[PDB]
Formats: C-alpha cells, structure tokens, sequence
RNA sequence: GUGAAAUUCUUGGAUUUAUUGAAGACUAACUACUGCGAAAGCAUUUGCCAAGGACGUUUUCAUUAAUCAAGAACGAAAGUUAGGGGAUCGAAGAUGAUCAGAUACCGUCGUAGUCUUAACCAUAAACUAUGCCGACUAGGGAUCGGGUGGUGUUUUUUUAAUGACCCACUCGGCACCUUACGAGAAAUCAAAGUCUUUGGGUUCUGGGGGAGUAUGGUCGCAAGGCUAAAAAAGGAAUUGA
RNA sequence: GGAUAGUGGCCUACCAUGGUUUCAACGGGUAACGGGGAAUAAGGGUUCGAUUCCGGAGAGGGAGCCUGAGAAACGGCUACCA
C-alpha cells in the first residue's frame, strides 16, 4: 500500500470582520451608544407589550 | 516582541486594534446590534402568551404521564402554535380551550422516567388567575 | 508497431550503407546533498556591455537605520493579440485494431501550441507546508569563495605571470552528523530555545469533518400555446404423456 | 459701516483664496441630557447615572413679539399646522 497524506488548500469565508462587512451597509456602523441600556429596556418593553 | 506594538506614544495604535477585534468578537456584537433578544426562545420577554387550541393526550389510558399533561397552545403575538407542559391532570382539568394561557421557560436540569423531548414551555397562569393558586384552591377560574 | 496484429510506405528499390547539404531547436556524459541570483530561474566557445556577493583595507561620510498600508518592478508553465520561421514533440481532431487479458488499453497523420519579437495575463505542492531586524545559548568535521603563516613535492630558469596539492588559523556561504542542563501533544526543533506567570523593535491575521434543515440574503436558468393505443396448458417436450 | 449692552462674518458692502484632515476632517448611528455619583473584581478595568445637589434645554410642534432691571416667558399675547 500508499499512504499519500492530502492537504488542505485555503479558506473561503469565515471571518467576523467580513460576516460584518457582507451587507450592503455597514453592521459596525450601526449600533448604539449603551447596550446595557438597551437590554434592560427591551426586556421590559416586550413584557409590556 | 508578541507582535502588538510596546513602545510609550503607541496607545493609539493599540486602541484602534482592540477595537476591530472587539467588533470581531462572536457577545459583543450580538450585545451592541441587539440581537440576544432575537436568539432567546421567544423573542426577548421572560412569560409569553397564548391560546390553548387542543388538549393531548385525553385519550391516553395511564394517567398522570407526559404525554397527558401536554397540551398545545399557538402564541399570539406569532400565531404559531407549540406545546407546553401542565403539571397535574387536575390542572389539565382547569386548562380546557380558548383560554390564554401565560407560558414560561421550563428550565429543568434533568430529565425523568417518560419525559417528552423538546417541550419546552410549561403553563403559569389561565384567563388572568395563577394555576397553583387554582390548584390550591385560593382562587377561582373567572370565565 | 504494440502484449497481439492492423491501417502506413516499399521495383519509379523502401528499412539499411556511404558521402554530404539544408533547417530549426537543444546544449548529454563531465553533474556533486557543489555554485550564482531578490524569487521564478541559470549549463557549448569567445568577445562586448554594464551589475553583484564575499574577502582585504592604519580609505571616506558620521546615524544616514529597523518594521511598514498605498503603489511600483520582476514573476515558471499554459493562455490572448499582432508579426517571424515552423526540424522535433504534440490539448483538439481525423483515423487502424477493437483481439480473451487490460496481468502487458496502443498505432498513423496532424491544427493550435513548443521556439522568437512586441504587448497583455500575474497564477503554482511559487515549500525549509513555519513575519522581519537584532542578541545570546552545544560539540564535530567537511566543502565553496577570499585572506594570513609555515612546510615541503609538482613547478621554472633577464620572462611577461609566480599556479597545484599539504597543514594551521580566519572571515562569509550551501549544507550535514551527534546531542540537548531548553521547548513540546508528540513527531520533532540551534530554532518551534532564551530559568515556574510572560516587557529587545515592529506590520498583518484568528475568536475540525461530514451530515440533516430553512432562506426575502443573493445571483442566475427554463419549458409548451392544435397533438391521442387497447383472456390464453388455446403450453413445454432429442428431457414428454 | 450697520446692528447689539458689548466683542465678533453677527450682518451688509468691497476685497484677497483661504480654513480642516490618516494625529481620522466631513458625514452616519446613538433605546446621547452632561456631572457629582451607583455596582463589581485582587489590581487594572468594565457596566450603569430619566431620578433628592449643580448646569443646560423644553412646555403639542415651526415662527414671532409686548411689558419689564430681567422672557424670545407659554398657569403672557399673535398668526400656521395637529
């Protein structure tokens, strides 16, 4: 027998910064100035409703 | 040199880098887009409401197992029906149809003899009055 | 000519022999765990043009440096455009034999290409599968280039070169052999090491396999628009009844 | 020069073509009022701060003014929209 080791070639995507950046607009851009804020709102908010 | 920059003026150059890999971290994205409360079961509040359509299980012969206590209620603000878990028969008794029930998370840490696999909602209260108050006998069923 | 034959071409004598002539490629053996170059790459001779490493130097300027997006240069082979010749081999293609076995699946001819000029293309298992600069940390011999010293043999002597081998030291290479008081998952590593948890300078980058599923997250691709058919021992059989 | 209580492109003339930025200008997002302060871990940090004090802004939303030492006041007035 042979044993003829393969290898691996390259990536396609797994990146955070390109999963970021796929949409037509920016997902970093879009954000908020106080997220701990924003969630205890959200909690509340969707109990309320 | 552990490739990050060392040198007394370089401050800038380092908070600039710890930025974009704070952007790349997997938390901190979902914490600052706002999207925990769009993975959370559903959606971001703790109870949720819904309509009982069927009870399941009626027809079973052994009483008092999982498949009895099942019922199955479709959720309001989606219309989308799933089941829930009631404890006692006797509360199964108060639970019958149209009822808007108040589900919850069931948060067991293990499981039992015939548990059912993925019934992840229990009941918390019916038409407005808790169950284990109408258990207990406190209170009264309003209709 | 294959494993086997067959297309093919041979009395206007093929294959072969001799004497040549032309053509375009190529540069065998000599060929090395040798050399040069930033890498891809580079082998006939001689000449020209510039360039470069290393050595040697009681020469010279005196921090002129290291790492670095943008951009630039170069980038094997194939490939494209427009010219050149076109011997050899030859994706496509045309054919012969399709013979059991593929153990032992080819043969003949040949377009593009191969080669060369001018422009594109810019990719490889382009590999020491391992950012760069600096420093320190084991021994052993080699081999290439330069230099210093000594010792002889080969050498030659008023002629134009005084080189070759030996040994010791020495820089600078291509590498190799033993091992680590080190590291590690282990193979292994003179770096993938620098006394238990960590600071010599600096650019880039990150937060396994198949499967099953949903897609508004997206890019692409379709067809036809006159056209039709209605149960069998009523067996088998040189083997039967 | 006008205007203002007064400096000032604040505004009007006439003039020069300047000003900011890879040390991130400009523009975008902010469930952004700023601060004293609150919580947490060993240190470093991180997250909250509409909310007893301080400051700014607003009175359904554009705009405008009268009185007055003091207001572009809204438990003052005028016109528009809702």
């Amino acid at each position: 027998e042979q044993s003829n080791k393969q290898h691996r070639k390259a990536k396609e995507k797994n990146t955070a910064k390109k999963k970021l950046h796929t949409q037509g607009h920016n997902a970093k851009a879009f954000a908020v100035a106080a997220p701990g804020k924003m969630a205890r709102t959200m909690q509340r908010s969707s109990d309320v409703n | 040199g552990k490739g990050k920059p060392r040198g007394l003026n370089s401050a800038r150059k380092l908070r600039v880098h710890r930025r974009n890999n704070r952007w790349a971290e997997n938390n901190y994205k979902k914490r600052l887009l706002g999207t925990a409360f769009k993975s959370s079961p559903f959606g971001g509040s703790s109870h949720a409401k819904g309509i009982v359509l069927e009870k399941l299980g009626i027809e079973s012969k052994q009483p008092n197992s999982a498949i009895r206590k099942c019922v199955r209620v479709q959720l309001i603000k989606n219309g989308k029906k799933v089941t829930a878990f009631v404890p006692n028969d006797g509360c199964l008794n108060f639970v019958d149809e149209n009822d808007e029930v108040l589900l919850a998370g069931f948060g067991r840490k293990g499981k039992a003899k015939g548990d059912i696999p993925g019934v992840r909602f229990k009941v918390v209260k019916v038409s407005g009055v808790s169950l284990l108050a109408l258990w207990k006998e406190k209170k009264e069923k309003p209709r």
